[PDB]
RNA sequence: GGCACCUCGAUGUCGGCUCAUCGCAUCCUGGGGCUGUAGUCGGUCCCAAGGGUUGGGCUGUUCGCCCAUUAAAGCGGUACGCGAGCUGGGUUCAGAACGUCGUGAGACAGUUCGGUCCCUAUCCGUCGCGGGCGCAGGAAAUUUGAGAGGAGCUGUCCUUAGUACGAGAGGACCGGGAUGGACGCACCGCUGGUGUACCAGUUGUUCUGCCAAGGGCAUCGCUGGGUAGCUAUGUGCGGACGGGAUAAGUGCUGAAAGCAUCUAAGCAUGAAGCCCCCCUCAAGAUGAGAUUUCCCAUUCCGCAAGGAAGUAAGAUCCCUGAAAGAUGAUCAGGUUGAUAGGUCUGAGGUGGAAGUGUGGCGACACAUGGAGCUGACAGAUACUAAUCGAUCGAGGACUUAAC
């Protein structure tokens, strides 16, 4: 995909940080409710890293008021202005689907500082 | 599914005409033959371009 | 895409495997046409894993080759042999190990045949 | 994601516990529901303290989907629970407050006055 | 009315200005030669036939060497004509790379579908399946062909069959953005075909 | 219902699941005339089959009732459409009961429980794909489109407007603007689904002499993810913008009947109808078309008619295969070569391999190291296999006219 590389080489976003799949990174995002942009912060666990350039996604995720929410970014949106991984954490595999259904100590238990 | 009829020769013929297979290609052995058909080593020398391998 | 023979898959990893082993003693192998093009994808890539003489190579040899005799008085393993015969062999070449010479179809199912043989 | 039989959990101080779907306001029609759709509903269960009671037929606006919502940005949005909050004809909804977070869909619709009453916007 | 037709590679996604996410097609387009001018006077209608991809020498027949020949061009693959250009558009064997498209102008595409293979009606029209259970023997079968009375099966009466490698237009596409260095068209939504397909990109319709 | 002309050496009943199509006395949408039509919303009679025609509860049911909807949830024909497609729930077999009738044996358009629905497609049919010959010489191509099919439905909101109207209450016609439903056509790059020669973890037993590290089997042993391909519940697009003659209507000039009068003369207006615009198959449209570019005008027989043997353009047999595919066919190719496999470099996937060292009693953990493993996805590389060859294939019929 020699050609395809070619076309996505002109929107990547170097400036993203390096990040392992299992971390509490901050991703923040205006959003034009009219006129003015709100900074909403969203720390969680990230989980899916699918491949594929401009294609790449991320799902973080997070409880919020008793309830979890699945907010899925793409790795090289514009929407995203800066993002701060607050912690690593160690990871036995590379699709933690299973720790949203582990509420609530247990998710963290994979959650261990690195 | 039981049939209404026997056939007719005419038809049964008529089914016969595509049944018949077709001859395969042949070829004369640059070393000997004959003869060899085309992409597959011969039983009789067993040359192969032309090496000889049995 | 990879061709099914219509065996089992469990059966068809053996099946693979047991030609492999078979190829080592024998060094060539009459079968059938098709089953001979698929024969090649397999084995060649075993030839290239030792290559490196890496230990864990080895090991993955042991993944798929059998643990059969080779050559008589040598008591040779048949991944032994591999890794001390056709390795020096093919030190300078880089794939095409396995020419195919296709051969005329067996009298008793009409199945097309074809010789295997390293080269 | 929601097709016709799915209970749905309650999501404001309506009183209401549980609540079943019933059909689909949309068209003749649409079967699936993302978020902002209106749907008629029974009250399955109920706390016993609130105006709702079990039984009673109200129409009701999804709030949050297990299913993941779509937005043109590429973003998308899936809940862990499925919610609605209990309205009647005007859509000033019956709850005093609405727990949990609240789908930012319902804001390009003239649904706004809802978000005010929600905790966070996601 | 233009059409520059090219064989896609790989679907691509592509956002601007806005942080909606495109989905794009990536086009080989240009480049494209006039071969011929076809005149209504004569040929009995208005068209020109372009061709796409040039090719060596050893896989074109003698008749077709020589029809390029009066185009002042290499033997070329695939020709098409795209009524109604419009005359007199070009001078004979005039190179067009990409420049008459605007990222703004909306594009018809047209090209064979890609093969489904032979397939049953559920696939080939949407029929709905039979029950799965409760005893029933019937399922994926196309069901009954009608009434007794015309003693016969209507014509045009769904069956299943082959489907996929007809052409197959899909109107009101549009282009997102233009690299003529490249000769890369870069469409809006899906274009219909197999990978590395043949697809022609004609001008839409309007208004 | 009546009659007993089809069928009792077999026409398998009812209601559904399936797919339909047809006809209008048109449910809705579009066109209107009259209203006890203020507006809004209706009533009625005329145009109109183009399209759309609901999800459930009760009952075997049709029907009907009820609930929630919808622009509307119209009827009927097609062996009360379809069982060599399916369902046996209802009646319509043999068992058993209740109630009633009969001395009994049994019976009951009275009811209840259980109860083998057989069949390899010959022909005509239809959905797809080839092999032949023809198309007055052989070919490679590109297409004209006689004809044929598909598509054909609509909701809301934002304006003009809170204006026209109405005491108020209510609330438009028309012209524009955005967003959905139902359905249809396509593609995976997102969302995912699957993914049996991909990766990892793990159980029992057995096999590699034992360790470490693996193999076989147990549904792929099980479990967690996933390339490609295949996919919708995902995405993108579609019914748009307009003409031609009209239907019911609305008419303009004017006569037969000096006035009058849509018509008898003559000119208009006028609909999701019809014809095209839109998309698709199509010159076996034996009416066999048209245009572009190639091969040449042979060699042998027969005085003639006509027939053979080679060849040119080109194609095939065979072979590497897939963007194709049941088999043919189609397309990419056949050694001045990337067609497939392999080999290298990547992408993606699974993710800290083996070995070694260190910490710990052990079990394990850490380091070496985004390592290792990689089936179909890419970029190059003749390293292998697409050998060597063979076969098919035209010498342009006779007339008339213009030259």
């Amino acid at each position: 995909q020699k050609l395809i590389e070619d076309i996505t080489k002109e929107q990547l976003r170097t400036d993203l940080p390096a990040f392992r799949p299992g971390d509490t990174l901050r991703v923040h995002v205006k959003v034009v409710e009219g006129n003015r942009e709100r900074i909403q912060i969203f720390e969680g666990v990230v989980i899916k890293r699918r491949g594929g350039g401009i294609s790449e996604t991320f799902t973080v995720r997070k409880i919020s008021y008793g309830v979890g929410v699945e907010r899925t970014f793409p790795v090289h949106t514009p929407k995203i202005a800066k993002i701060e991984v607050v912690r690593y954490g160690k990871v036995r595999r590379a699709k933690l689907y299973y720790l949203r259904e582990l509420r609530g100590k247990a998710a963290r238990i994979k959650e261990i500082r690195r | 599914a039981v049939p209404f009829r026997r056939t007719s020769k005419m038809k049964k013929r008529l089914r016969r005409t595509h049944f018949k297979l077709n001859v395969p290609g042949m070829t004369e052995c640059p070393s000997c033959g004959e003869m060899k058909l085309s992409h597959r080593v011969c039983k009789a020398c067993g040359s192969y371009n032309g090496k000889d391998i049995n | 895409s990879y061709r099914k023979l219509g065996r089992t898959s469990a059966q068809r990893k053996a099946m693979l495997r047991d030609l492999t082993t078979d190829l080592i003693i024998n060094e060539r192998i009459e079968t059938t046409e098709t089953r001979a093009k698929e024969l090649r994808s397999v084995v060649e890539k075993m030839i290239t894993l030792g290559k490196r003489g890496d230990l864990h190579a080895r090991r993955q040899a042991a993944a798929y080759i059998r643990n059969e005799v080779a050559n008589e008085e040598n008591n040779q393993d048949a991944l032994q042999k591999l890794f001390s015969d056709i390795a020096t062999r093919y030190e300078e070449r880089q794939g095409g190990y396995t020419r195919i010479m296709k051969l005329g179809p067996r009298r008793g199912d009409g199945a097309p045949m074809a010789i295997i043989e390293l080269v | 994601m929601i097709q016709q039989e799915t209970r749905l959990k309650v999501a404001d101080n309506s009183g209401a516990r549980e609540v079943l779907t019933i059909k689909v306001l949309g068209g003749s029609g649409r079967k699936t529901a993302n978020i902002g759709d209106v749907i008629v509903c029974t009250v399955k269960q109920a706390t016993p303290g609130g105006v709702v009671k079990k039984g009673e037929v109200v129409k009701a606006v999804i709030v949050r989907t297990k299913s993941g919502a779509r937005r043109s940005d590429g973003s998308y949005i899936s809940f862990d629970e499925n919610a609605c909050v209990i309205i009647r004809d005007d859509k000033s909804p019956r709850g005093t407050r609405i727990f949990g977070p609240v789908a930012r869909e319902l804001r390009e619709n003239n649904f706004m006055k809802i978000v005010s009453l929600a905790p966070e916007v996601i | 009315t233009k059409g520059i037709l090219g064989r896609k590679i790989g679907m691509t996604q592509v956002f601007a200005e806005n942080g909606d996410l495109i989905p794009v097609t990536v086009i080989e387009a240009a480049p494209n030669v006039v071969l011929q001018k076809k005149t209504a006077e004569n040929d009995g209608y208005e068209a020109i036939q372009l061709g796409f991809d040039d090719k060596r020498e050893k896989l074109s027949n003698k008749p077709e060497k020589g029809h390029v020949a009066k185009a002042e061009t290499a033997p070329k693959r695939f020709v098409k004509e795209l009524r109604g250009v419009e005359m007199d558009a070009y001078e004979v064997g005039q190179e067009v790379k990409v420049e008459i498209f605007s990222a703004g102008e909306i594009v018809d595409v047209t090209g064979v579908s890609k093969g489904k293979g032979f397939q049953g009606a559920i696939k080939r029209h949407g029929q709905s399946r039979g029950p799965m259970s409760h005893g029933s023997r019937y399922h994926r079968r196309p069901g009954s062909m009608g009434p007794v009375d015309p003693n016969r099966v209507f014509k045009g009466k769904l069956l299943p069959g082959r489907m996929g490698g007809e052409q197959i237009t899909v109107q009101n596409l549009e282009i997102v953005k233009v690299d003529a260095e490249r000769n890369l068209l870069l469409i809006k939504g899906n274009v219909p075909g197999a990978k590395k397909s043949l697809i022609t990109v004609k001008s839409a319709v309007k208004s």
